[PDB]
């Protein structure tokens, strides 16, 4: 239709970045959050509440 | 270490689950149907969404769902535990025909209704006969292979019927139970019936075949069949 | 030396026993998916089995041994053997009438099998034979015949085991069954006649060896014992004067029934295979 | 015609855009990291109750209290800690594929196959359970249904569209309708602003709330899409399909960057979740079993295999302490 022609306009002005600044931004937020993660470091099983 | 308010949570509980005992107690020991066809069909006048019967003190749930579109291959992954489907047939429409049997094919042939038998209902007979009595019909147009057919000496004639009803009637039959001979074996069959519009013998029908079907499955389960 | 051939035989019949009847039980318990209706019956099964592996047969030797005591201290072990014997025909009947059940009355079979009702005639069961076996305590003993030497028919009279224990306890089982296991063949003799139209006389043959083992088993396993003991109690001039080990094999007979149990009854169905699977297969 | 021409030109210049991007791979710069090792879960609990298999859970935002929804049309509000039953409300229809539970804690939702979705109020004055607002303006059967706050609510039919509804007036705001076909999942970003979508088309979509105009697009994917979750810092997001792939997707490079999926797996995905630190993905399949993948290196961890059939749900706490499994067995498991 004479709309969707019109939807892919806005599709392709959007401005891109790099995939390598994405990676280390990814890469800081799992490195700074690794300490409050029970899963991957299990606790002691004197905080846990599930025993 | 208990308080009152875990005696209070553990006497809730209790009523809950003795709710649901008797819940599942009402639950466990009823059957359950699904209902499928087309437009003009006539499902909605054999016996809207549900219903409930029972006969001969045995319980009989059914179901419909017309609220979707042709394609249903999304919530049939649901029925996998019916006990039967039952497929209703119109038959005085020879255009509006092919398109029905391949819906059949679908259904036949899903990946999740692979243990899950079917009843054919083929509708509307008082129509065709009357179509087929007059001079109209054009049956050969539509089906280029029904001048070579000649009826079956396994079928049983209702005496007080003409010849041409009953070859035509038995025409139709063939190619059903034809998509059902090709494949599928051990698991899943199919069981026709002529069911007309003012017909009251449909729920003596629906038990017997139903019977037969969960019997199969019992003797199959212990390994003699 | 035939005295030790019996006690080893025994023993090695009771080791099997037991072994071959914890797995049931512990794959019953194990498993979510068999905890239905029917399993209950024989999760029984099992259970009087292995208490049959584990106590009766060395109470057998017991008593067979021929050692001195009192009266009463013998009798209390015969009624345990014969008590914890029947349990196992009762087990039998119950799954035999579940399973007819199921086949001959499809549409109602799960309004009428519940849990609740199935636990209630496991113990009604199990209270009968209790029953059934303690009954000499209340009198019908060999006292007054007769510091007492043990052996089998010197504590418990042959007018008790024939006329009651045969006559009320055993023979009406065998014919249940036997009219429970024709009728279930006729329906899958039917239900293939209509199939068919392999061929249909090859898988008719398959059904007949399938359900004639069932009772061939027991036939074999139960009818020598009672038929000795008649023969003892009706003719005295064949019964005074037998070969020893003629009694023995008998008895070695009757007590085998427990290894061929779960054979026939557990190892066969589907359910219980694909879970054996699973847990090798896991572990 | 001119206008096909004039879209094979837009998309041509949307695929070599996509390609200028590309800056390196993500094999060549995560050969570095430590690996996370072998993952060991044992179950803790196992909860019993229900009838039939189990279609949908939602874990609450204090970590203590979880939803489910059976075949048996029945809710079943539990509470993780002790194994008790706090509520059961009956349903009116015995279909049911959707929970939620408000934030606040005082709302729960339900739909199905009737095309309605139904709102329930839990902290009552009576004691019982009343339904307060039923939706029926939607055409096809209802998926997934989220709450964004204690008045707003957002839903998936059939019906190739998604809808924004207001509780207390009753008729909806804003509808989305650039899919093609099936919607069936959708989650919210953390920051509740934009929210995304996966349809039947092999397609996702992301949205934004007030404008009500799709603002990007993302495909790759061969079959149908079955689950989507967002990424805990809300610049990312995994999707599972049919043919047993997952695949992650950033927002800001409009780009695959990582695919996870083994030559020995051919059933499909019907669950995806993630971890507190977005180290760890889990998802569920169809061969009765769970898996862990690393997010950042695309190797196994480890298998919660403990079901006997579909594991159809997947659920992961706030703090992330537990990981609650339903399926189709009638159980549910919670892991730690
Ligand atoms: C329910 C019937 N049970 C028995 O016959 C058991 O009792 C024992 N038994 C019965 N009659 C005799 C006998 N005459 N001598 C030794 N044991 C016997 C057998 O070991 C059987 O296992």
């Amino acid at each position: 239709a004479r709309k969707l022609v019109e939807q892919l306009k806005m599709e392709a002005n959007i401005d891109r970045i790099k995939v390598s600044k994405a990676a280390a931004d990814l890469m800081a937020y799992c490195e700074a959050h690794a300490k409050e993660d029970p899963l991957l470091t299990p606790v002691p099983a004197s905080e846990n509440p599930f025993r | 270490t208990v308080s009152a308010e875990d005696k209070a949570a553990a006497e809730r509980s209790k009523m809950i689950e003795k709710q649901l005992q008797k819940d599942k107690q009402v639950y466990r020991a009823t059957h359950r149907l699904l209902l499928l066809g087309a437009d003009n069909s006539g499902k909605s006048t054999i016996v809207i969404f549900e219903t409930k019967f029972q006969v001969d003190k045995v319980n009989f749930h059914m179901f419909d769902v017309g609220g979707q579109r042709d394609e249903r291959r999304k919530w049939i992954q649901c029925f996998n535990d019916v006990t039967a489907i039952i497929f209703v047939v119109d038959s005085s429409d020879y255009n509006r025909l092919q398109e029905a049997l391949n819906d059949f094919k679908s259904i036949w042939n899903n990946r999740w209704l692979r243990t899950i038998s079917v009843i054919l209902f083929l509708n509307k007979q008082d129509l065709l006969a009357e179509k087929v009595l007059a001079g109209k019909s054009k049956i050969e147009d539509y089906f280029p292979e029904f001048a070579r057919y000649t009826t079956p000496e396994d079928a049983t004639p209702e005496p007080g019927e003409d010849p041409r009803v009953t070859r035509a009637k038995y025409f139709i039959r063939d190619e059903f139970l034809r998509i059902s001979t090709a494949s599928g074996d051990g698991r899943h069959y199919c069981y026709p019936h002529f069911t007309c519009a003012v017909d009251t013998e449909n729920a003596r029908r629906i038990f017997n075949d139903c019977r037969d079907i969960i019997q199969r499955m019992h003797l199959r389960q212990y390994e003699l069949l | 030396t035939q005295d030790a051939l019996y006690v080893a035989l025994e023993l090695v019949i009771a080791a099997l026993s037991v072994a071959g009847n914890v797995l049931v039980c512990a794959a019953v318990g194990t498993a979510n998916t068999l905890q239905t209706p029917t399993n209950y019956f024989l999760v029984s099964l099992a259970a009087a089995d292995v208490a049959v592996g584990l106590f009766a047969i060395p109470f057998a030797i017991t008593i067979s041994l021929g050692f001195c005591t009192d009266f009463y201290g013998c009798l209390f072990l015969a009624c345990f053997v014969l008590v914890l014997t029947q349990s196992s025909i009762f087990s039998l009947l119950a799954v035999a009438v579940d399973r007819y059940l199921a086949i001959c009355v499809p549409l109602r079979y799960k309004s009428l099998v519940t849990g609740t009702r199935a636990r209630g005639v496991i113990a009604v069961l199990w209270v009968l034979a209790f029953g059934i076996g303690l009954t000499p305590f209340l009198g019908w003993n060999s006292k007054d015949s007769a510091l007492v030497k043990c052996l089998f028919e010197n504590v418990v009279p042959m007018s008790y085991m024939v006329y009651f224990n045969f006559f009320g306890c055993v023979l009406p089982p065998l014919l249940i069954m036997l009219v429970i296991y024709i009728k279930i063949f006729l329906v899958a003799c039917r239900q293939l006649q209509r199939t068919e139209l392999r061929t249909t006389l090859q898988r008719e043959i398959h059904a007949a060896k399938s359900l004639a083992m069932i009772v061939g088993i027991f036939a074999l396993c139960w009818l020598p014992v009672h038929a000795v003991n008649c023969v003892t109690l009706f003719q005295p001039a064949q019964g005074k004067n037998k070969p020893k080990w003629a009694m023995n094999m008998a008895i070695l007979l009757s007590h085998a029934n427990s290894v061929v149990n779960p054979i026939v009854y557990a190892y066969r169905n589907r359910d219980f295979r694909y879970t054996f699977h699973k847990i090798i297969s896991r572990y | 015609d001119q206008l096909r021409q004039e879209a094979e030109q837009l998309k041509n210049q949307i695929r070599d855009a996509r390609k200028a991007c590309a800056d390196a791979t993500l094999s060549q710069i995560t050969n570095n990291i430590d690996p996370v090792g072998r993952i060991q879960m044992r179950t803790r609990r196992t909860l019993r109750g229900h009838l039939a298999k189990i279609y949908a859970m939602h874990w609450g935002t204090d970590s203590r209290l979880l939803v489910s929804a059976s075949q048996d049309g029945k809710l079943i509000i539990w509470d993780s800690y002790t194994t008790n039953k706090v509520h059961a409300i009956p349903l009116r229809s015995s279909w049911v594929m959707t929970c939620a539970y408000a934030p606040s804690g005082n709302y729960v939702a339900c739909g199905g196959l009737d095309n309605i979705c139904s709102i329930y109020n839990l902290k009552t004055r009576e004691g019982n359970v009343r339904v307060s607002r039923e939706l029926a303006g939607h055409t096809g059967y209802l998926s997934c249904c989220r709450f964004l706050d204690d008045n707003q609510i957002v839903t998936s039919s059939g019906d190739t569209t998604c809808a924004l509804w207001d509780i207390e007036t009753g008729q909806q705001t804003t509808t989305f309708t650039g899919h093609t076909g099936d919607v069936m999942s959708l989650s919210l970003a953390p920051d509740t602003r934009l929210f995304v979508s996966g349809a039947c088309d092999a397609s996702a979509k992301l949205w934004d709330v007030r404008e009500g105009m799709c603002r990007q697009t993302f495909t790759g994917h061969e079959s149908d899409i079955n689950a989507i979750c967002f990424f805990p810092n809300g610049n990312a997001f995994a999707t599972g399909s049919d043919d047993a792939t997952c695949r992650l997707f950033d927002l800001r490079a409009d780009q695959e960057l990582m695919t996870y999926s083994h030559d020995n797996i051919i059933c499909g995905i019907t669950s995806v979740s993630f971890s507190k630190s977005g180290r760890l993905l889990l998802a569920g399949y169809d061969d009765f079993n769970c898996n862990v993948w690393d997010a950042l290196k695309a190797d196994r961890a480890g298998v919660l295999a403990g079901h006997d059939n579909r594991v159809s749900c997947l659920g992961v706490t706030d703090d992330g302490m537990a990981v609650a499994t339903g399926s189709w067995d009638s159980f549910l498991k919670i892991w730690n």
